[PDB]
């Protein structure tokens, strides 16, 4: 039945792994939480901030139409 | 139209008092099992 | 001894080919009215006048319909709920022209399937069978229901009752999503979680009884004939299914015992089917489905589309159009 | 606003309320 | 007393079928649940008073208890206008505190009274087959529930009466002097088709005909109530029935069943006991508004609205219903049976008529006809209102279509229950609930169909 | 809990529980705050 | 004004005493003669605090 | 003890989760496709291809996001990121819609992984691979949808985005631009997909109300074992069951279990067939001789033609919108609508 | 809204309705703790 692997209820409730796990859970909460909150998120995947997606000399869509110099695009439409 | 109506309403009744007359008559005794109650 | 027993006898006699009952014999006269008055209507009935605006609607195939286009179409709007039998009209051209046969097939084929439910616990409980196989069928009912009775109960109009005809679903498909946004309703979500798992599912349990069989055929014949109708022992090797899926996915995902496994594969689609028959009544009484337009705003306020936005604008073209001439007012309240 | 604070701190109490019983009766050795 | 399937071969899932032949335990799950229903009233009552803004209507802000306690006539004046916030209040409180009495009680019964009754009293030792105790019971619960059917009736006969929506005047809380004690009214009520126009028990349009029918079901239940406590089931009743507590269940869930969709029928219908001042217009109420909204704004433009033919060839404003009826037109010719009181006023003998629609119309009728219109029973599962291709500005959505929705829902699901046990019981008494025994399986002693 | 070296699964369990309903909760609750609350 | 505040939080905190208290007593028989006279109490206690509570509420 | 044998003893080991050879092309591409999935649905826009917000960094929600569809300007373009288009850059990537051919190819492979996971286990096992046979049924579904129509089409554009809201737009712009429900291929997928729930359903309730009187509780569940020879349900009375009620049954078991193989995946096939015709426009969008007729004929009406004039109000009220790209300018004068409406 | 007097317990009152759903949940940790029995 065991295929070699400890099984997980003997693990889940063992002091040592609450001990690890009561660190290694929420703080993994809080990275993704200051990954947000810091800002980085926007500027690592490019979504705009609530007051980026029109600007004050563009409030149309920015729909991509250039196929390669899209970089140059995506500036333009800031 | 009236002639219709009662015979409709007389084949639907007659259809209804079968419905009601028959499970009112030991309907639970007309099983494999124990048919005391 | 006496006729009336020996007609009760007959009735709830397991010997009959075809299983009469005491809901049989509702179920039979119902069903067969209106069967004969579907095919009838489906063939040759003449034009509905459906929004009770003067604008018959050819449902027949005499008419000019395909059997695609082919639908009993429902009754006039002009009646609302009000019940119209074939005495109720001063005569039958008039109940052809509002609908007449929509009201007298809808209203024997529910009672008939109310009855074929009553029917499968009838002969379940004859059979010495446990008895929960109506309670299954107690969801296609349902929707049965929900789509011919309730959403005309609560929109107050059979005029609103899913058409029958192929065709004539789509359009009502199309009208509710137009008017009650269906697709955003969990209800329908779960319906479709219901359809799609209890297909998935099929094919699940299907494929691992057909990989799991017993040898007891040639590779020359068929290896159905490996099973004798009646056999006590078992035509498939079951632990030898749950060792494939239990590797599939994991040991503990795959079910060993047979009878929660059947259990499982009986109630998700019929819990899923459930669901939509009370999304669809619920609907019946205007509870839509979510509405989340215009849900995302801009800093300035400016609003950003989602998909939802565009599956709106998709809803609006549809109940712009939708009953083009029946509308006087800005608002369609029901 | 302090009003959502006492409504969890309220709902956190409540939530508790039930689990310390059955802890109680598991703990102590009650007819559970 | 089994707590564990070895001991009792039910599993933790169907746990309290455990309880079928523990009456003093099950006695507590009752009590218990009693104490939850009396729990969800009390304090659901005091949440709504709490979110409650007494000068905005109460079908805007989402209250689903307050207008049936403003309906017995509590707290309210003329059209529905909140008086007194008070006596909201003390019916939560009074279910809230009998909610905390009750769940001792229930607690009390299911964890340390006697785990049967049969050994301790005669009086509440009840065995499922026994058909005189039973019948005792249901005589006891004939009698509270007419005497409930009667208190209904002294609260609005002797107490300060009852909502009247169709009082002259306005709609208020007027005192019912003369209830219809007439058989044939009340009891043709129950003749009455269930569809349109006529519309069964749904189609109550007065205050009187409530209360005489209250009248009538309190001294119903009463004798039958006296009539269970004196009578043994007949031998009719005996060869027709199941006889044991799964049975009774089902019994009670198919008269459940019927009763959360007649429920759901009348909130979504009737305006009368559900007054439109409190639970918001019916749909047919707000279409016949929006119809009537719009007469009033082209008749004002001067449009001739008899004369007004639309494109289809019917009237735009006014038609002829199937029987001749002057009615309002557009879709709405669906809700042409619908009647409410900003609409009989105009209403002749003939149906809408031209004269009092020409020169009858009052602003407090063009006003509740705008507020209908614009609170039709329609909106998202998230309460968004209006139709589902409105944006996101709008919130509501109908207590009429929350109890419908809820109530059919229930019903249904209590059609599933009962057809779950209905069949459970007939097996159980049958025998064969666990499955067919393989020596006498009774499929194999039958002859083959072909 | 009661236990020599264990805590009982179904505490685990209904701190995981709680934890997974105060989560659905809290993304419930940004519905009707914040961004995509359509005010 | 305050002295209500003051009876409804002592109300509600021995509403919570007392669902803390009644199936824990309710579920330990072995302590029943203990659990049983205080329960009384309990209850009568709880009692007269409603009824003061309302005393108060028409005292305010 | 050859190096490739003793991988192919590491890799077919039973352990909890089985790798197998096919887990080389599953578990990375399963992966990828669904921590880009995640990804995309979390933190990507479809801001610059659509005009959209569709992650829950800009308040969507569960129903609302999206991995979007690229945009219409790269054609086909398999939009690597060191593509021409991205040029290595992850941030304009990510905001051309390089997700969905990144969630989509890795998908498939992943797809084609699972589906030689189940040839590999079904051979270790020692059972005939009909689950892959099944499986085949779901990855037409996935090549003919997400690959082949929008091949068929102008771009990705027009692939379904991967989010629900998304899957319900190319729901209802297949309906209003294909006439998707009056193509008789979907018809057959529907009748396989509810005749397969059908079946599943009255399977499973059968079964369970057929069961054999195999244990004294009332919890049936607990009189099965695994390793038992003889049947848990009775077949005979099942079989007269149905022929009463019904008029027919199953007789055969084996028969019965590949009927329920066959539907749903039938099904699938045949709408992918149809979805393939959909992929170059050759839809069963007209009945051409009701066309011909309400032309000529003002007083003709059917369902189906009520279905058209809902299908162009569609397209006309939503193709704006749900074509940024095209500057549909539809002034209100020329939308399709009817009276007061 | 409530009255003054009772305006300090306003929070208490707000979460007040989802006890039933906690005493349906609480069912079903206690046949946690007994095991499932
Ligand atoms: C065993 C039992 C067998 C019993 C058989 C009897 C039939 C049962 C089913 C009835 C179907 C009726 C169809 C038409 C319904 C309808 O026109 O409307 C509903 C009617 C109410 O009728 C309406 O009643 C209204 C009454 O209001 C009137 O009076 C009011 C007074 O305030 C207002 O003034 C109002 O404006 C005014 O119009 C109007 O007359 C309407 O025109 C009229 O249509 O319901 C009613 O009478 C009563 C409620 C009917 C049942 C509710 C549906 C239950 C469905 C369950 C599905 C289960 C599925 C399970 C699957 C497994
Ligand atoms: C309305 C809901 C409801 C009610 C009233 C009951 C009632 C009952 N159930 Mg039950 N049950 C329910 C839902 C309910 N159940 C659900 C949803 C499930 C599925 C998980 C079960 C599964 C189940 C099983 C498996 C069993 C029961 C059993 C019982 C009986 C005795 C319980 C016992 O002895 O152990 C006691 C439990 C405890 C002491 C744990 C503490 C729980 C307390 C009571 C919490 C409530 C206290 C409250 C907070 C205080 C307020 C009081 C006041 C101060 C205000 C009892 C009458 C047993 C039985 O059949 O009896 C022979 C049994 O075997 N049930
Ligand atoms: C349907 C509800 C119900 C039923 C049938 C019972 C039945 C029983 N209880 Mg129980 N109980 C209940 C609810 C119920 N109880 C509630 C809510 C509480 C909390 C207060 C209790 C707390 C309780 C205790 C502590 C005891 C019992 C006991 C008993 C047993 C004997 C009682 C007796 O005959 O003495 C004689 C009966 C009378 C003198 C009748 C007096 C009239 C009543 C009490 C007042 C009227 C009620 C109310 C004001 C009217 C309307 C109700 C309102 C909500 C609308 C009996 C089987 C005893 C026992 O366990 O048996 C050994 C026991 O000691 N009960
Ligand atoms: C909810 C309270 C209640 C309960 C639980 C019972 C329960 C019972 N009663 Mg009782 N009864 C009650 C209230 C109640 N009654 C009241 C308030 C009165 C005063 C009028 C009576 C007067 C009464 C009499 C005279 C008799 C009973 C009898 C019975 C027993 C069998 C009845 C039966 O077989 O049903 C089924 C009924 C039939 C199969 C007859 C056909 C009835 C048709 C099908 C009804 C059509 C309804 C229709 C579908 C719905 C439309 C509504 C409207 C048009 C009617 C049963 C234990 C019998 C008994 O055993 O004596 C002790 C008996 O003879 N009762
Ligand atoms: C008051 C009416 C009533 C009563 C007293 C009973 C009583 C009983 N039923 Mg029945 N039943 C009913 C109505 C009723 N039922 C209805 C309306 C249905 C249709 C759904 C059923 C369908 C049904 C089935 C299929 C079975 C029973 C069974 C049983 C027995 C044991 C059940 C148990 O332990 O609970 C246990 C409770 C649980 C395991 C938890 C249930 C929680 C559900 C699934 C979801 C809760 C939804 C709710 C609205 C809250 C939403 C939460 C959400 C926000 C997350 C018991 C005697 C069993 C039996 O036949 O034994 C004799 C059984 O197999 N019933
Ligand atoms: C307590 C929950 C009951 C709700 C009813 C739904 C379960 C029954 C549905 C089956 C319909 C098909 C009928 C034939 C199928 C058939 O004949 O079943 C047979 C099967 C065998 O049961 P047994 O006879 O061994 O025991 C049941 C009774 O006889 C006594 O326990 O019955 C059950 O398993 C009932 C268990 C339900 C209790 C738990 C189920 C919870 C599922 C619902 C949870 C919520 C879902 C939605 C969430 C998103
Ligand atoms: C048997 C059993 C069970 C059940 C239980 C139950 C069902 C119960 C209950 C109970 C109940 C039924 C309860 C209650 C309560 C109540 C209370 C405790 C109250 C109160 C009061 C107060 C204190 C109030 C106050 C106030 C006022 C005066 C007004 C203002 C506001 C306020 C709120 C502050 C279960 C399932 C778990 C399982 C196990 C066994
Ligand atoms: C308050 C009110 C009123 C009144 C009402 C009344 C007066 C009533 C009643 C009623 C009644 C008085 C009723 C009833 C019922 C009945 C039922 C519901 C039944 C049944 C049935 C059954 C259940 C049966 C079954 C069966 C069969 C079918 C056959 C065989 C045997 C058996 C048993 C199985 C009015 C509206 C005026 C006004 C408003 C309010
Ligand atoms: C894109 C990309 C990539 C990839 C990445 C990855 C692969 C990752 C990931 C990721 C992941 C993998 C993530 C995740 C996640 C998650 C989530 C977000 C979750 C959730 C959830 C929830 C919310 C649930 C809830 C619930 C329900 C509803 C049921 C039951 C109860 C509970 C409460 C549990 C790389 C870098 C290569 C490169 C670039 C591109
Ligand atoms: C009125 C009032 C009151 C009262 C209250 C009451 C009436 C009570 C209670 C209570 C309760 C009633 C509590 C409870 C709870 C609970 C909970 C917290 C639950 C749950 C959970 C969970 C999470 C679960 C989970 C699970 C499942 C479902 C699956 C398997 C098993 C387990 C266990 C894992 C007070 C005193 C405050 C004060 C005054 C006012
Ligand atoms: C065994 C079950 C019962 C079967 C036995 C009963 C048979 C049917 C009896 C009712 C017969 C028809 O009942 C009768 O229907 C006619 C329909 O013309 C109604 O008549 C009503 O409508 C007609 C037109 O539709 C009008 O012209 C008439 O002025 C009006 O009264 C009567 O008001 C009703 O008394
Ligand atoms: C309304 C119903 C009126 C009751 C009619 C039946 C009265 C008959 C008295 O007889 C009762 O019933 C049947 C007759 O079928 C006998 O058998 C029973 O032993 C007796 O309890
Ligand atoms: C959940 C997954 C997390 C997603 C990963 C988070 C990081 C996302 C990228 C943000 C990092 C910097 O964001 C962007 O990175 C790219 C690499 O792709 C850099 O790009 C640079 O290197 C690449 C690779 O040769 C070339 O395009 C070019 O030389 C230069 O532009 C950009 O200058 C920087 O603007």
């Amino acid at each position: 039945g065991t295929t070699g692997e400890r099984p997980f209820s003997d693990i889940v409730t063992s002091i040592r792994y609450w001990v690890i796990h009561s660190i290694t859970i929420p703080m993994l909460f809080i990275a993704g939480w200051l990954f947000v909150s810091t800002g980085l998120a926007y500027d690592a995947f490019g979504t705009p901030r609530p007051d980026e997606y029109f600007t004050q000399t563009r409030q149309e869509l920015p729909i991509l139409q250039e196929r390669y110099d899209i970089n140059q695009e995506i500036q333009e439409f800031n | 139209m009236l002639t219709l109506k009662i015979a409709v309403y007389i084949v639907v009744g007659l259809f209804i008092s079968l419905f009601i007359f028959g499970f009112l008559s030991s309907d639970p005794t007309r099983n494999p099992g124990r048919k005391d109650f | 001894a006496s006729l009336w027993e020996q007609f009760c006898q007959w009735v709830t006699s397991t010997n009959n080919r075809i299983y009469v009952g005491w809901f049989g014999t509702l179920m039979i006269p119902t069903l067969l009215t209106a069967t004969t008055c579907f095919i009838i209507a489906f063939i040759a009935a003449p034009p509905v006048d459906i929004d009770g605006i003067r604008e018959p609607v050819a449902g027949s195939l005499l008419y000019g319909n395909n059997i695609i286009s082919g639908a009993v179409v429902p009754s006039s709007n002009a009646i609302g709920l009000h019940f119209y039998p074939i005495w109720e009209a001063a005569s039958l051209d008039e109940w052809l022209y509002n609908g007449g046969p929509y009201q007298l097939v809808v209203f024997h084929f529910l009672i008939g399937i109310f009855c074929y439910m009553g029917r499968q616990w009838e002969l379940s409980y004859r059979l010495g069978m446990r008895p929960w196989i109506c309670v299954a069928y107690s969801a296609p009912v349902s929707a049965a229901t929900a789509v011919f009775l309730i959403y005309p109960i609560g929109q107050g109009s059979f005029s609103e009752g899913m058409p029958l005809g192929i065709s004539g679903t789509f359009n009502f498909m199309i009208v509710f999503q137009a008017e009650h946004n269906i697709l955003m309703h969990p209800f329908h979500m779960l319906g479709v979680a219901g359809v799609f798992g209890g297909s998935l599912f099929s094919a699940m349990h299907g494929s691992l009884v057909t990989s799991s069989l017993v040898r007891e055929t040639t590779e020359v014949e068929s290896q159905n004939y490996g099973y004798k109708f009646g056999q006590e022992e078992e035509t498939y090797n079951i632990v030898a299914a749950h060792g494939y899926f239990g590797r599939l996915i994991f040991q503990y995902a795959s079910f060993n015992n047979s009878r929660s496994l059947h259990f499982f594969l009986g109630a998700w689609p019929v819990i899923g089917i459930w669901f939509t028959a009370m999304g669809v009544s619920t609907m019946a009484f205007n509870l839509n489905g979510f509405n989340f337009n215009q849900s995302i705003l801009d800093s300035q306020g400016r609003v950003i589309g989602t998909w939802a936005d565009v599956l709106n604008r998709a809803n609006i073209g549809f109940e712009v159009m939708h009953e083009r001439n029946a509308h006087n007012f800005p608002l369609d309240l029901a | 606003n302090l009003e959502p604070i006492f409504q969890l701190t309220f709902l956190g109490l409540i939530v508790l309320a039930g689990p310390a019983v059955v802890f109680v009766l598991a703990f102590r050795g009650g007819d559970l | 007393g089994g707590r564990d399937l070895p001991s009792t071969g039910f599993a933790w899932w169907s746990g309290n079928a455990r309880l079928i032949n523990l009456s003093g335990k099950l006695l507590g799950a009752h009590v218990a649940h009693a104490g939850l229903i009396v729990f969800w009233a009390g304090a659901m009552t005091l949440f709504e008073v709490a979110h409650f803004i007494p000068e905005k209507p109460m079908y805007e802000q989402g209250l689903i208890l307050l207008p049936h306690i403003a309906t017995l006539g509590w707290g309210v004046g003329p059209a529905g206008e909140v008086t007194d916030i008070f006596p909201f209040f003390v019916v939560g409180v009074l279910h809230l505190i009998s909610s905390a009495v009750l769940g001792l009680g229930g607690i009390y019964h299911a964890l340390r009274g006697p785990e049967v009754l049969e050994e301790y009293s005669s009086f509440f030792g009840y065995d499922w087959k026994d058909k005189n105790q039973m019948t005792n019971i249901i005589g006891y619960h004939l009698i509270l529930l007419g005497c409930g059917a009667l208190l209904l009736v002294f609260k609005a006969m002797f107490f300060g009466g009852v909502y009247d929506t169709w009082a002259p005047g306005g709609g208020d809380v007027r005192v019912i002097t003369n209830p219809t004690l007439n058989p044939a009214i009340i009891f043709g009520y129950l003749l009455k088709a269930p569809f349109g126009g006529e519309g069964w028990i749904i189609s109550v349009n007065n205050m009187e005909d409530i209360i005489g029918g209250h009248i009538w079901i309190g001294l119903i239940c009463i004798s039958g109530g006296i009539w269970h406590i004196l009578t043994k089931p007949f031998g009719w009743a005996r060869r027709a029935l199941i006889w044991s507590g799964e049975a009774y269940l089902s019994y009670s869930l198919g008269a459940l069943s019927l009763m959360g969709f007649i429920a759901s029928v009348f909130v979504w219908f009737n305006n009368t006991a559900y007054p439109s001042e409190f639970y918001g217009p019916t749909g047919m109420e707000a279409s016949q508004s929006q119809a009537f909204t719009f007469l009033v704004r082209d008749q004002r433009l001067g449009a001739n609205i008899a004369s007004a033919q639309g494109p289809t060839g019917l009237g735009k404003y006014l038609m002829r219903s199937p029987s001749g009826e002057i009615i309002f037109g557009g879709e709405t010719m669906r809700f042409w049976d619908f009647r409410g009181p900003w609409l009989e006023p105009l209403r002749g003998p003939n149906g809408l008529d031209l004269d009092k629609l020409r020169n009858d119309i009052q602003p407090w009728q063009v006003r509740r006809a705008a507020e209908y219109m614009t609170h039709a029973p329609l909106g998202s599962l998230n309460s968004v209102g209006g139709v589902i291709t409105d944006v996101n500005s709008f919130n509501y959505v109908s207590p009429r279509a929350w109890l419908a929705t809820s109530h059919f829902v229930l019903g249904f699901f209590f059609l599933v229950g009962h057809l779950w046990h209905a069949g459970r019981a007939r097996a159980a008494a049958a025998g064969f609930e666990k499955g067919i025994d393989r020596e006498t399986e009774p499929t194999l002693f039958m002859p083959d169909l072909d | 809990m009661f236990a020599e070296g264990r805590i009982p699964l179904w505490v685990v369990g209904v701190v995981a529980g709680i934890g997974a309903i105060g989560v659905l909760g809290l993304f419930f609750y940004g519905a009707y705050a914040g961004l995509g609350s359509s005010m | 004004s305050i002295v209500f505040q003051i009876a409804l939080a002592a109300l509600v905190l021995f509403s919570f005493v007392m669902v803390v208290g009644v199936p824990v007593a309710y579920a330990s028989p072995q302590n029943w003669d203990r659990s049983k006279p205080l329960l009384y109490l309990g209850s009568g206690i709880w009692a007269i605090l409603v009824i003061v509570v309302a005393l108060l509420n028409f005292l305010v | 003890r050859g190096w490739f044998d003793v991988l192919d003893d590491w890799l077919k080991r039973d352990r909890f989760v089985f790798i197998g050879w096919s887990g080389l092309l599953l578990f990375p591409c399963a992966f990828m496709a669904l921590g880009g999935w995640l990804t995309g649905t979390t933190f990507v826009t479809s801001w610059y291809t659509h005009g959209l917000a569709s992650s829950y960094l800009e308040g969507a929600n569960f129903l609302t996001v999206a991995v979007s569809s690229p945009a219409d300007a790269f054609g086909h373009s398999l939009l690597f990121l060191w593509g021409p288009e991205a040029q290595g850059n992850l941030t304009r990537w990510f905001q051309i819609g390089g997700l969905w051919p990144f969630v989509a190819l890795h998908g498939a492979f992943g797809l084609i992984g699972f589906m030689l996971r189940q040839f590999e286990i079904s051979r270790l096992v020692g059972i005939r691979p009909y689950n892959a046979i099944a499986f085949s049924g779901p990855i037409a579904v996935f090549v003919s949808v997400f690959l082949m129509y929008p091949l068929g089409q102008s771009s990705w554009f027009f692939a379904p985005s991967f989010g629900v809201a998304g899957i319900f737009r190319f729901i209802l712009f297949l309906q209003g631009f294909h006439n998707w429900t009056l193509n008789p291929f979907h018809m057959m997928g529907v009748a396989g997909i509810l005749g397969g729930a059908l079946l599943c359903a009255i399977h499973g309730a059968t079964v369970e109300n057929t069961l054999f009187e195999d244990g004294e509780d009332s919890n049936t569940f607990r009189a099965f074992e695994p390793t038992q020879a003889e049947e848990t349900y009775s077949m005979v009375t099942a079989n007269r069951f149905w022929s009463q009620i019904f008029g027919i049954a199953f007789s055969n078991k084996r028969w019965l279990h590949f009927f329920m193989l066959f539907v749903p995946v039938t099904g699938l096939w045949m709408s992918s067939v149809g979805i393939v015709g959909l992929a170059l426009n050759l839809r069963a969008y007209d009945f051409v001789s009701q066309e011909l007729r309400a032309a000529e004929d003002p007083e003709f009406e059917t369902f189906y033609t009520k279905n058209i004039l809902l299908n162009e109000g569609m397209r006309a009220w939503m193709a704006p919108q749900d074509q940024p790209h095209e500057n549909f300018i539809f002034p209100e004068e020329v939308l399709p609508r009817g009276n007061a409406l | 809204k409530l009255p003054e007097a009772y305006q300090i317990f306003d929070p208490l009152v707000d979460v007040l309705p989802v006890i039933p759903l906690f005493f349906l949940a609480l069912a079903f940790v206690w046949q946690a703790a007994v095991g499932f029995k």
